[PDB]
């Protein structure tokens, strides 16, 4: 699944190079907040010091990420 | 609901970022991710209600991801395929 | 995220204009 | 009195938390 | 700033590469060649250089 294709799925949910631009940079900015979940959770998964990312370690990422955004 | 979007998808996107950093994900982890993806998608509609530069920019930089546009491009380069980034920079 | 703005707004709006439209008719039709 | 959007610009700000910023608002 | 890529010297810093050769580097990031050092000695004046060609390994 392509970052264009990501950019695809957004036009999907929201609805030509200056759209095209945009729609682009809205894919990479979802990626990229995607990644920081995926981050926090990684750090959470720190703290608690198992082998692997269980699931309430993204969970607590997303409430850290809402708490601080 | 329509809204969810696969499993398999966010496996294939997130197997690439574990090279730059290796996040190991259990079953119950692909789900609650998958799941939780609805509420990220739903936050962001209200950070980002439309699409500009400036607005892009800034929206970024209240996320925490950039500190300006400088940063903002440097994501697109490492986020985007290649002639995409330069093309976006034709807009910048 | 706006479940009790909108019924806050709709109970507002009752006794803060529909409510008085008409109490205010009723008194002054004696 | 009727408009209502003026009510909610007001509202909102003290719904939300501080840090869940209302920079964008959308339709 | 070619003859301080070509030795692959570390002082090639954003900083130092100006306003109107910051896009130069925007276009090396493009190329790839240049080792793309997330610099956390230094925020700001990051360190940037080419991948040594004259290194074998």
């Amino acid at each position: 699944m392509d970052t264009e294709a990501l950019a695809n799925y957004l036009l999907r949910q929201l609805s030509s190079s200056q759209e095209y631009n945009k729609k682009l940079l809205l894919a990479c900015g979802f990626q990229a907040i995607l990644r920081k979940i995926l981050l926090d959770a990684r750090t959470r998964a720190t703290a608690e010091g198992l082998r692997e990312v269980y699931p309430y370690h993204i969970e607590a990422a997303t409430q850290a990420f809402l708490d601080s955004q | 609901s329509i809204k969810p979007l696969q499993i398999m998808d966010l496996k294939h996107l997130t197997r690439q970022f574990l090279n730059e950093n290796r996040i190991i994900l259990p079953k119950q982890t692909w789900s609650t991710i998958q799941e939780e993806s609805l509420n990220i998608m739903d936050f962001l509609k209200q950070k980002i209600g439309t699409l500009q530069k400036q607005e892009l920019v800034d929206s970024f930089i209240d996320m925490g991801i950039i500190n300006n546009v400088d940063d903002m491009f440097e994501l697109a380069h490492e986020l985007l395929p290649l002639e995409l980034q330069s093309r976006i920079e034709s807009y910048l | 995220t706006t479940i009790d703005v909108l019924s806050s707004l709709f109970i507002n709006l009752f006794e803060n204009d529909l409510i008085p439209q008409a109490l205010k008719d009723f008194n002054k039709s004696d | 009195p009727w408009e209502f959007r003026k009510v909610i610009q007001a509202e909102y700000r003290e719904r939300l938390p501080r840090n869940y910023e209302l920079k964008h608002w959308k339709k | 700033l070619m003859k301080r890529l070509i030795e692959h010297d570390l002082n090639l810093t954003l900083n130092d590469f100006s306003s109107k050769t910051i896009p130069i580097y925007r276009l090396l990031l493009r190329a790839n060649i240049i080792t793309v050092i997330e610099g956390s000695t230094n925020p700001g004046t990051k360190y940037i250089k080419l991948i040594d060609f004259n290194e074998t390994s």
